[PDB]
C-alpha cells in the first residue's frame, strides 16, 4: 500500500537541473532480473514507466544467495536535492526513560509506502537498458520514496509522525517509539487494556496504509532495555597474547561505551599506547600501567550492573571523585545508591590547571548532560571544601557559578597545593630573574641577581623565549630559601603562575610546580623589561 | 502587502544548533507557541525546510519567547543597514533622560514575504529527545530580526508623527524592539510625557529610566601613597607604562631611576625632584579623555570585561584596541548573574551612543554562560559575543 498522507514538496538546489547519467550496459541475467523487479513494483504502484519526454535518468543495477536485488544509484540526484530538517537531533538516553509496566512490539517492514512529491517524481526515472544495449530501454520513474534518496529518511519520519499524531493524543499516557522495523509501543497499563490500545493503534495505521502482523529484554542501540532497568549489552573484553592498534582501539571504544553504568572504568593507560600514528595491523607491548588498568576493568566488569529509570517527581543527585591524572568519574541516582547513569571526565582543556578548575569543568558537562536527559541539573555532592572553592573563585578573574552542591568526604579531596603571598615577604631575598632566546640559533641565557649580591647564568640549547623565561624563575626557586620574593619581565610566566596550576604537559612548569608547594612564601611581580628597571636590567645584561 | 526580502548574495539561511531546554521553558515556549499559532503568527513547518535559529524563554513573572536572530541578521544585513537604515541620532546621549518602551508587538501586523518566511524556522526541542523538535515558522515581522523595524520605519513614522511634531524637542529613537525618548525634562514631566506617548502607541495596539547625561568615565586611578616602597614603585612603572599606549604624554623615567640597582622589595624609597612631579603630570594627564580617538561606524565595537572581584566589573568599549571609546565600571548574588548584568547593561549604553551594540570578549567558560545567561538575560536583543581568557594585570590597570 501507498499512504494516504499528503506529499512533501520537494526542489532541486537553486540554479541545477535534475540528473542526466548514462546507463551502463548490462548482462541479460540482470536486465532479466530488472524487468522482473520493475513489474512487480508497478503492479503496487511504487513506480510508473514514462514516454522518452523525460530527459532525465539514474543508473540502475542489479546485484545478487538466489536473490535478485535492484540498486538505483541516487548519487547525482542527490547532490542536486535540496537540504532537509535532519532526522535525529540526539538519540534518547536510557538513563531518562520512564519506567514502563508493558511494552509491545508491532512489525512495520517502509519507504515504497509513502508518496512522493508529484513534481519531484520526473527526476527519479531510470533505464532498464535493452541487451547489447541496441533499442532504447524501458523507463521508469518513482512514485513513493525511493531507498537511497536524500530525502526519503526525512520525509518518512515526518509522514510517520503525523499519522501517529491523532492516536498520541487520544493516548496521551502511552510512549511510541520507532526501531528499525519495529514499533516500540509503552504503557503502563497491564496486557489486557495494553493490547486492546495496541490493537486500536494497529487499526489506525492500517487506515494510513501500514501493515502490522518481541519480548523484554530488548536489544537497542547497544542497550539492553528491561522494563524496570537497563544496561550496556554484554561487553566482553578479549584474552590475547598480543595487542593490535586495532584491539586496543575497539578495546577502548568499548570500554568508553560501558563507562555509561559502570563506574570507575578508565582508560588513560590504555589510551596512551594508541598516540604515535602506526599500522592498524602493528603490535603494542602493554605497558605495566596499560596492564594494571586493563586488570582493574576486568575486576569492575566481571558481575553485571544495572540502571535504573527516572523518577520525576525527585531530585537527581551528582557525585564527582577524583580518579588521579586528571580522570574523573561521576555518578547520578535519585535514590542512594541506585544508578541512572555514570560516566567519567578526562578533558584537559589548557596547557595548565589545577584540580579546581577541572572539577569545576567536570560540573559543567554534567550539568549540560542532565538538561539534556532529564530537562533539570542535579544537586551535586563533590570532594570539596566549601572554603577551597571561594577562595579560588572569588580570587580568580574568570567567572563561575555552579548550581547547589554539598561537601562530601570521598578522597582524595581538591585543594590548592600552593598560595602566591599578596605583598613581598620582609626578610626574604629578592630574586630579579630572566630569559632570553636568539630566534636564529635557538640558543638562550637564564638567570638572576638578588638584592643580597648573588648571581648566576646557565645557558640553553633547542629553547624558546618562553622556556628560557621559566627556566630563570625555577632558577630562582632551588636557590633561594623557604621564603622568596621574585621579579620577572613576563607576563607568560606570571600568568600561568597566578593561575596556580598543579599539572601541565610542562615538565618545565611540572618542576617549578615542585618547589612552590615545597615553599613556605613566595612572592612574584612582574615589571615590564626594556625600561632600566634596577634588577632588571641588570639581570637583562647578563642573559 | 509585503516588502520582498533578500539574503546576501550567494548567503544562504541560518542553520544554527537548539541550545538544550529545561522541561519548565520547553512547556513555557510550547503554551507560547502554540497561541501563536492558532493567532497565525507562526506555521508548523515540514522536513523540506532545512534552516533553523534558536529559542529561548526568559523572563520580564510571566515567560516570554526570545528568538536568535543574530546569525539571520548577518545574512540580511543588506536589507535592514544599507537599504532599509534607521538614522542614529547624536542627540540621545546628550538627554537628561532616556526611558526605553518595548513596542515589538507591533510586529505582529505585519505579514512577511512568504518567500523570506522559511528562514526564520526554529524548533523547541524535547527532553531527551524522545520526541521530534516542534518546528515553527514565522508568517508575520518576528521580533529580534532586524529586518522588522526596518520595513515597519513607514508606519512608526505615522504613528509618532503627531507627537514629534507637539514635542519638538524630544527624541524618539528605533532600535530592534524598543524606542528610545530622551528629554531634558524634570522626571516628573519626562514621565508625563512618556504617559502620552504610551497612549499614542496605544491607538495602534502597541502596549526603565536611563541618564545618559551622569554616564562618567571610570579614569586610571594611581595610588596617593605615604612611603613608596621598590614594590610599589615597580607597580606604579608597569601600571603607567602600560597607560602610555593609550594616552600619550605618559612619561616614567624619573620614577624609573629611582629603582636603580637591585634592591629587596621592601625597601622603602623616598621619592627624588620631577619624580614625585612627574606624578602630578602622569595624574593631570589620566583624568581626561583620549585625544584623537574617534568613532567609525563603519567598523565593529568591541566590549571587554575584567572581573575585578568583590561584585565590580571593569569593562571598555573600542573599535581599535586602546582607542578606546568609552571605559566603566559596573557595580554589585552569583557571577554569572554579575556578569549577565553588565553586558545588559554596556550593551544599552551603546545602543544609546552609537546605535549599534557591541561585541563581547566575555571572560568565562563558553559552556557555563550558555548553560546560564538565560536564567538572568531581560533584553529583547542579544550581542554577539565570544569567551576570552583575560590577560592577567589587564585587570589591575583598571582597578580601582
Ligand atoms: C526512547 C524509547 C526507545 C525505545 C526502544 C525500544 C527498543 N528496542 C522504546 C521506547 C518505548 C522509547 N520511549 C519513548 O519514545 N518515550 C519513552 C518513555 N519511557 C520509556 N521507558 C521504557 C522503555 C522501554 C522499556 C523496556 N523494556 C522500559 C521503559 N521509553 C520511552
Amino acid at each position: 500500500p501507498i499512504s494516504p498522507i499528503e506529499t512533501v514538496p520537494v526542489k532541486l538546489k537553486p540554479g541545477m537541473d535534475g540528473p542526466k547519467v548514462k546507463q551502463w550496459p548490462l548482462t541479460e541475467e540482470k536486465i532479466k532480473a530488472l524487468v522482473e523487479i520493475c513489474t512487480e513494483m508497478e503492479k503496487e504502484g511504487k513506480i510508473s514507466k514514462i514516454g522518452p519526454e523525460n530527459p532525465y535518468n539514474t543508473p540502475v543495477f542489479a546485484i545478487k544467495s538466489t536473490k535478485w536485488r535492484k540498486l538505483v544509484d541516487f548519487r547525482e540526484l542527490n547532490k542536486r536535492t535540496q537540504d532537509f530538517w535532519e532526522v535525529q537531533l540526539g538519540i534518547p538516553h536510557p538513563a531518562g526513560l520512564k519506567k514502563k509496566k508493558s511494552v509491545t512490539v508491532l512489525d512495520v517492514g517502509a519507504y515504497f509506502s509513502v508518496p512522493l512529491d508529484e513534481d519531484f517524481r520526473k527526476y527519479t526515472a531510470f533505464t532498464i537498458p535493452s541487451i547489447n544495449n541496441e533499442t532504447p530501454g524501458i523507463r521508469y520513474q518513482y512514485n513513493v520514496l525511493p531507498q537511497g534518496w536524500k530525502g526519503s529518511p526525512a520525509i518518512f519520519q515526518s509522514s510517520m509522525t503525523k499519522i501517529l499524531e491523532p492516536f498520541r493524543k487520544q493516548n496521551p499516557d502511552i510512549v511510541i517509539y520507532q526501531y528499525m522495523d519495529d514499533l516500540y509501543v509503552g504503557s503502563d497499563l497491564e496486557i489486557g487494556q495494553h493490547r486492546t490500545k495496541i490493537e486500536e493503534l494497529r487499526q489506525h495505521l492500517l487506515r494510513w496504509g501500514l501493515t502490522t502482523p518481541k519480548e523484554p529484554p530488548f536489544l537497542w542501540m547497544g542497550y539492553e532495555l528491561h522494563p524496570d532497568k537497563w544496561t550496556v549489552q554484554p561487553i566482553v573484553l578479549p584474552e590475547k597474547d598480543s595487542w593490535t592498534v586495532n584491539d586496543i582501539q575497539k578495546l577502548v571504544g568499548k570500554l568508553n561505551w560501558a563507562s555509561q553504568i559502570y563506574p570507575g572504568i578508565k582508560v588513560r593507560q590504555l589510551c596512551k599506547l594508541l598516540r604515535g600514528t602506526k599500522a592498524l595491523t602493528e603490535v603494542i607491548p602493554l605497558t605495566e600501567e596499560a596492564e594494571l588498568e586493563l586488570a582493574e576493568n576486568r575486576e569492575i566488569l566481571k558481575e553485571p550492573v544495572h540502571g535504573v529509570y527516572y523518577d520525576p517527581s525527585k531530585d537527581l543527585i551528582a557525585e564527582i571523585q577524583k580518579q588521579g591524572q586528571g580522570q574523573w568519574t561521576y555518578q547520578i541516582y535519585q535514590e542512594p545508591f541506585k544508578n541512572l547513569k555514570t560516566g567519567k571526565y578526562a578533558r584537559m582543556r589548557g596547557a595548565h590547571t589545577n584540580d579546581v578548575k577541572q572539577l569545576t569543568e567536570a560540573v559543567q558537562k554534567i550539568t549540560t548532560e542532565s538538561i539534556v536527559i532529564w530537562g533539570k541539573t542535579p544537586k551535586f555532592k563533590l570532594p570539596i571544601q566549601k572554603e577551597t572553592w571561594e577562595t579560588w573563585w572569588t580570587e580568580y578573574w574568570q567567572a563561575t557559578w555552579i548550581p547547589e552542591w554539598e561537601f562530601v568526604n570521598t578522597p582524595p579531596l581538591v585543594k590548592l597545593w600552593y598560595q602566591l603571598e599578596k605583598e613581598p615577604i620582609v626578610g626574604a631575598e629578592t630574586f630579579y630573574v630572566d630569559g632570553a632566546a636568539n630566534r636564529e640559533t635557538k640558543l638562550g641565557k637564564a638567570g638572576y641577581v638578588t638584592n643580597r649580591g648573588r648571581q648566576k647564568v646557565v645557558t640553553l640549547t633547542d629553547t624558546t623565549n618562553q622556556k628560557t623565561e621559566l627556566q630563570a624563575i625555577y632558577l630562582a626557586l632551588q636557590d633561594s630559601g623557604l621564603e622568596v620574593n621574585i621579579v620577572t619581565d613576563s607576563q607568560y610566566a606570571l600568568g600561568i603562575i597566578q593561575a596556580q596550576p598543579d599539572q601541565s604537559e610542562s615538565e618545565l612548569v611540572n618542576q617549578i610546580i615542585e618547589q612552590l608547594i615545597k615553599k613556605e612564601k613566595v612572592y612574584l611581580a612582574w615589571v615590564p623589561a626594556h625600561k632600566g628597571i634596577g634588577g632588571n636590567e641588570q639581570v637583562d645584561k647578563l642573559v | 502587502e509585503t516588502v520582498p526580502v533578500k539574503l546576501k548574495p550567494g548567503m544562504d539561511g541560518p542553520k544554527v544548533k537548539q541550545w538544550p531546554l529545561t522541561e519548565e521553558k520547553i512547556k513555557a515556549l510550547v503554551e507560547i507557541c502554540t497561541e501563536m499559532e492558532k493567532e497565525g503568527k507562526i506555521s508548523k513547518i515540514g522536513p523540506e525546510n532545512p534552516y533553523n535559529t534558536p529559542v529561548f524563554a526568559i523572563k520580564k513573572t510571566k515567560w516570554r519567547k526570545l528568538v536568535d536572530f543574530r546569525e539571520l541578521n548577518k545574512r540580511t544585513q543588506d536589507f535592514w543597514e544599507v537599504q532599509l537604515g534607521i538614522p542614529h541620532p547624536a542627540g540621545l546621549k546628550k538627554k537628561k533622560s532616556v526611558t526605553v518602551l518595548d513596542v515589538g508587538d507591533a510586529y505582529f501586523s505585519v505579514p512577511l514575504d512568504e518567500d523570506f518566511r522559511k528562514y526564520t524556522a526554529f524548533t523547541i526541542p524535547s527532553i531527551n529527545n524522545e520526541t521530534p523538535g516542534i518546528r515553527y515558522q514565522y508568517n508575520v515581522l518576528p521580533q529580534g530580526w532586524k529586518g522588522s523595524p526596518a520595513i515597519f520605519q513607514s508606519s512608526m513614522t505615522k504613528i509618532l508623527e503627531p507627537f514629534r511634531k507637539q514635542n519638538p524637542d524630544i527624541v524618539i529613537y528605533q532600535y530592534m524592539d524598543d524606542l528610545y525618548v530622551g528629554s531634558d525634562l524634570e522626571i516628573g514631566q519626562h514621565r508625563t510625557k512618556i504617559e502620552e506617548l504610551r497612549q499614542h502607541l496605544l491607538r495602534w495596539g502597541l502596549t526603565y529610566e536611563l541618564h545618559p547625561d551622569k554616564w562618567t568615565v571610570q579614569p586610571i586611578v594611581l595610588p596617593e601613597k605615604d612611603s613608596w616602597t621598590v614594590n610599589d614603585i615597580q607597580k606604579l612603572v608597569g601600571k603607567l607604562n602600560w597607560a602610555s599606549q593609550i594616552y600619550p604624554g605618559i612619561k616614567v623615567r624619573q620614577l624609573c631611576k629611582l629603582l636603580r640597582g637591585t634592591k629587596a622589595l621592601t625597601e622603602v624609597i623616598p621619592l627624588t625632584e620631577e619624580a614625585e612631579l612627574e606624578l602630578a603630570e602622569n595624574r593631570e594627564i589620566l583624568k581626561e579623555p583620549v585625544h584623537g580617538v574617534y568613532y567609525d561606524p563603519s567598523k565593529d565595537l568591541i566590549a571587554e570585561i575584567q572581573k575585578q572581584g568583590q561584585g565590580q566589573w571593569t569593562y571598555q568599549i573600542y573599535q581599535e584596541p586602546f582607542k578606546n571609546l568609552k571605559t566603566g565600571k559596573y557595580a554589585r548574588t552569583n557571577d554569572v548573574k554579575q556578569l549577565t548584568e553588565a553586558v545588559q547593561k554596556i550593551t544599552t549604553e551603546s545602543i544609546v551612543i552609537w546605535g549599534k551594540t557591541p561585541k563581547f570578549k566575555l571572560p568565562i567558560q563558553k559552556e557555563t554562560w550558555e548553560t546560564w545567561w538565560t536564567e538572568y538575560w531581560q533584553a529583547t536583543w542579544i550581542p554577539e559575543w565570544e569567551f576570552v581568557n583575560t590577560p592577567p594585570l589587564v585587570k589591575l590597570w583598571y582597578q580601582l
